[PDB]
RNA sequence: GAAAGUUAUAAAUGAAGCGGUCUGGAAAGGCCCGCCAAAGACGGUAACAGCCCGGUAGUUGAAAUGGCUUUCCCUCCAGAGUGGAUCCUGAGUACGACGGAACACGUGAAAUUCCGUCGGAAUCCGGGAGGACCAUCUCCCAAGGCUAAAUACUCCCUAGUGACCGAUAGUGAACCAGUACCGUGAGGGAAAGGUGAAAAGCACCCCGGAAGGGGAGUGAAACAGUUCCUGAAACCGUGUGCCUACAAGUAGUUAGAGCCCGUUAAUGGGUGAUAGCGUGCCUUUUGUAGAAUGAACCGGCGAGUUACGAUUUGUUGCAAGGUUAAGCGGAAAAAGCGGAGCCGUAGCGAAAGCGAGUCUGAAUAGGGCGCAUAAGUAACAGGUCGUAGACCCGAAACCAGGUGAUC
RNA sequence: AGGUUCGUGGUAGGAGAGCGUUCUAAGGGCGGUGAAGUCAGACCGGAAGGACUGGUGGAGCGCUUAGAAGUGAGAAUGCCG
């Protein structure tokens, strides 16, 4: 405790202003000379352009959102080859495991990857390429 | 917690206030106008730390030029003979030659004008 | 490690988890846990009064123009002499806390540390029957402790606590209570074999 | 407290993949017997934030 | 209305050194020896005390009054089932028009709640809602009333705490302070702490009307003498080493005799006849010695901060993962528990949706955004930004409640 | 650690390394045989600054490594004396 030194790079001194010349930040402080920004509390908003016509006013909103929209967490190929072949891959398998732990609106296998294993794997949808890839390897799915 | 300025003000302007003695009135007595008293000062023997050298060597020149013009030259034909002759005296020990010893500066005059 | 007993003979041997007691120390881990620790315990109770807080002002001293002193707003102003402080202090908390597997791996480089520089001593047992801090110091005379030192014990300990409380580098925890500020703050951990077996099993 | 998003740009710019701001283009309502084909069929397409407008948005819409 | 218990409002008891010696005005300090401790909290005592004093840990104590908890007493008490003729289930009410208000919701495609004014239902084969509305379904039963706890705050009382202030600070107020003083009034609103351990607070003599001194005495100290610890600078004096009455000076600096000294001892100190060079400081300016601004002098005080978010850099832990919030627990601890949530691991499209691709398009075309071409997350520190007075001082004005026709 | 070469005027401004002040924690010290403060000197460091010696003073204060800030004044027709 009479020897204490935190890892070094990790910790930095603060700067101040107004102090003297003789550190570089003595009379204005890093401001400049008279102006709008030299004030206290000065300046401008955030996408303020100085009376011209900011950007976001000159060009259109689109669309509109949807009440019943639904998106599903997704599983790929290559992290479904963790699992012994011959087992039945379920979402609450998927869930205790550690690949899932929000269930959004459903799961959703694609077809990212490769699997060299036979999987009877159950969800509630596939891409067509994902239940392709799986019945090569001699698997079955099933949509719950 | 609560830092009070005390007792570094004083040590500093009393620094200064030293720094500033035998001058003239409220110059050696008071802060704010011995502090400038003191940068002039400062500023001044920079500049004549460059004027002193100089001074100098107008002295030993005007002091070579009246001891060559007693031997029948000047000083510009004396330190051309000397340069043609090979000598590398400078002015500062040919002008103590002339005040001190001057049957060498003599010599050396003979020498010049030897090489002219 | 040296088992010993209370009189300070021999008691055979223990072997210490290797997991705890034997790792390779991270200093840098276990200074920022004890700044950490050490940062929440203050208090943080200081306040100052601004130019609005502090009692009366509000009345403007004199006109604005005419007089020829300068131009003055309120007498609570931050230039008069009582006037308000412009940031000063203020309440407010210094505790923070960095993560779990952070604190974990400190707690076990200083117990490491403190394995490595023949500062921790295992000790049989620790009982009195009556409260007496005569025969308690007695005790630390005969190990050769003569200096700061924590005492770690567990359940059926009798009378620990209120002999070394008069004794004022001595601390006594009850081995839940082990922290990296408390272990870092004494020179010399002693240990009984109860406490020993519960520290393994927390962690 | 925690800052607000503009909501007039969130009905108007959209976050792409690598983290940059896509935009619609601004001459597309009323006057169409004025410009030619070419100009309203490149018109109708998206555009994306220019980097000079990224510096003075970018805090503004940042989440 | 009783009894038992407990608690609050006075208190009692309570271990161990007059230890030797040094300095000193005085020992609690230094050196050398002991002892107590469930007591080494705090304060006092002639200097810094566990063992000198008040006390502290532990253990006890209540006539009287208050509170709280139990037990007794006292007081008050119908609740199940099976039926479905007939009866009841909150009316100027619910609702609607018009004008307003509250709902995050500014009249809007505007549900829901309330107010004023008009109109105005059904009643179990009944009524309301599910963000205009209709049908189906689902959930519920308005227009009567009461209800503890978890939540907010502190004028107070008791016990404490602080990387809070230390007399221009901290309350306006450490002192007979909302006082003195100012104003018709409402109202505004100060300055001002320190003898000594102990008054031992100077018997007596001398000059003087006194004040004030000089001795003598007290004290460790009177150069601590009733604005009294210390006692800086401006400012005012007395004495003296060197210079100065023919000289034109931002007052110094460089060269330099003569005179006078003798140091943190080293190519040392004070003063300077004469010679060269030389138009203060700040602010604001294309440009200031400026006849542009500010400062009589000295001292004290007096201006980029904190909270919560964003982004970037550094550091550390874990890593396709990372991390808990509130809360529980505890000592205003440290663990353990808590996975609800949040960010990342997939994008494209206004959307339905499709997915290593997708959108546009009639298109197996081309093009846009993505993948191939995979590192994030939690905490701390530095820079900058946002919301807050937001680096500090400064208007003329605006609004709300009061006080004034003693001029 | 040593070389070689090229450099080292500067306002607004960017970057870096430090000095000093108050407080906290640990270590280790000083001090009535005289602390802080105050006065005076011809000493030391590249700067901010730091010692040593003597007078006054009469009770507390440095150093090291870390941490936190009411953190440094010559100017505001600044406020108070
Ligand atoms: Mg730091
Ligand atoms: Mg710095
Ligand atoms: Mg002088
Ligand atoms: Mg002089
Ligand atoms: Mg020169
Ligand atoms: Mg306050
Ligand atoms: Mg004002
Ligand atoms: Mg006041
Ligand atoms: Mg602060
Ligand atoms: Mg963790
Ligand atoms: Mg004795
Ligand atoms: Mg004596
Ligand atoms: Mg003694
Ligand atoms: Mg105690
Ligand atoms: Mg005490
Ligand atoms: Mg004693
Ligand atoms: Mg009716
Ligand atoms: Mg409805
Ligand atoms: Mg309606
Ligand atoms: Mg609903
Ligand atoms: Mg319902
Ligand atoms: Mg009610
Ligand atoms: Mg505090
Ligand atoms: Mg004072
Ligand atoms: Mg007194
Ligand atoms: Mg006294
Ligand atoms: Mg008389
Ligand atoms: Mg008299
Ligand atoms: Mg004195
Ligand atoms: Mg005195
Ligand atoms: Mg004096
Ligand atoms: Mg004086
Ligand atoms: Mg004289
Ligand atoms: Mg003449
Ligand atoms: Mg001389
Ligand atoms: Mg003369
Ligand atoms: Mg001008
Ligand atoms: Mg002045
Ligand atoms: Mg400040
Ligand atoms: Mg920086
Ligand atoms: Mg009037
Ligand atoms: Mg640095
Ligand atoms: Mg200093
Ligand atoms: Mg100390
Ligand atoms: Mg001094
Ligand atoms: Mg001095
Ligand atoms: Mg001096
Ligand atoms: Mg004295
Ligand atoms: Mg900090
Ligand atoms: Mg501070
Ligand atoms: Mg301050
Ligand atoms: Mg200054
Ligand atoms: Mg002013
Ligand atoms: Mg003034
Ligand atoms: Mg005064
Ligand atoms: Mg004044």
């Amino acid at each position: 405790l009479h020897e204490l030194k935190p890892s070094e790079g990790s910790r930095k001194e603060r700067n101040r202003v107004g102090r003297g010349t003789g550190s570089g930040n003595g009379k204005t402080s890093g401001r400049g000379h008279k102006g709008q920004k030299a004030r206290s509390g000065g300046g401008v908003r955030l996408g303020f352009e100085g009376g011209q016509l900011p950007l976001f006013r000159r060009i259109p909103k689109r669309g509109f959102t949807n009440i019943n929209r639904k998106e599903f967490a997704i599983v790929n190929l290559d992290v479904l080859n963790r699992f012994e072949d011959g087992t039945e891959v379920t979402p609450e398998l998927l869930i205790e495991t550690g690949i899932i732990r929000n269930e959004k609106s459903g799961i959703k296998i694609l077809s990212d990857g490769n699997i060299e294993k036979k999987l009877t794997v159950k969800a509630n949808k596939f891409s067509a390429a994902a239940k392709e890839a799986i019945e090569a390897a001699g698997g079955k799915t099933e949509v719950i | 917690p609560r830092v009070k300025g005390g007792t570094v003000t004083r040590k500093r302007r009393k620094k200064i206030v030293k720094l500033a003695k035998g001058y003239y009135g409220s110059k050696h007595l008071l802060f704010k106008v011995a502090n400038q008293a003191v940068m002039k000062s400062y500023q001044y023997a920079y500049r004549d730390r460059r004027q002193k050298k100089r001074d100098f060597r107008r002295l030993w020149i005007a002091r070579i030029n009246a001891a060559a013009r007693m031997q029948d030259l000047s000083y510009s034909k004396l330190m051309h003979g000397l340069k043609l002759a090979g000598i590398d005296i400078n002015r500062k020990m040919l002008a103590d030659l002339a005040v001190n010893d001057i049957a060498s500066f003599n010599t050396l005059a003979d020498s010049a004008k030897k090489a002219l | 490690l040296s088992l010993l007993k209370q009189d300070g003979t021999n008691a055979g041997e223990i072997t210490l988890n290797d997991t705890v007691f034997g790792i390779e120390p991270n200093e840098k881990v276990v200074v920022d846990v004890i700044l950490s620790q050490r940062a929440s315990l203050r208090q943080g109770t200081h306040k100052v009064k601004n130019r609005s807080e502090v009692r009366g002002g509000g009345r403007k001293p004199w006109r604005q123009k005419g007089t020829g002193r300068a131009r003055q707003g309120s007498i609570r102003s931050p230039q008069w002499r009582g006037g308000g402080v412009v940031f000063g202090p203020t309440p407010r908390s210094y505790a923070y806390k960095l993560p779990k597997k952070v604190r974990r791996l400190a707690i076990k480089s200083i117990l490491s540390s403190k394995v490595n520089e023949e500062k921790l001593v295992v000790l049989e047992g620790l009982t009195f029957d009556a409260p007496k801090t005569k025969e308690f110091a007695a005790f630390l005379k005969n190990i050769s402790v003569d200096t700061k030192a924590l005492i770690v014990v567990a359940g059926e300990s009798e009378n620990v606590e209120l002999s070394a409380r008069n004794l004022q580098g001595i601390t006594v925890i009850p081995a839940e209570s082990i922290s990296v500020l408390e272990v870092a703050k004494h020179d010399k951990l002693i240990i009984t074999k109860a406490a020993v077996e519960k520290v393994e099993e927390v962690l | 407290p925690k800052m607000k998003t503009h909501r007039g740009s969130a009905k108007r710019f959209k976050r792409t993949g690598s983290g940059k701001l896509k935009r619609r283009h601004g001459f597309t309502s009323h006057m169409f017997a004025n410009k030619s084909q070419k100009q309203k069929r490149k018109l109708r397409k998206s555009a994306m934030v220019s980097a000079g407008d990224f510096k003075r948005i970018r805090q503004m819409v940042a989440k």
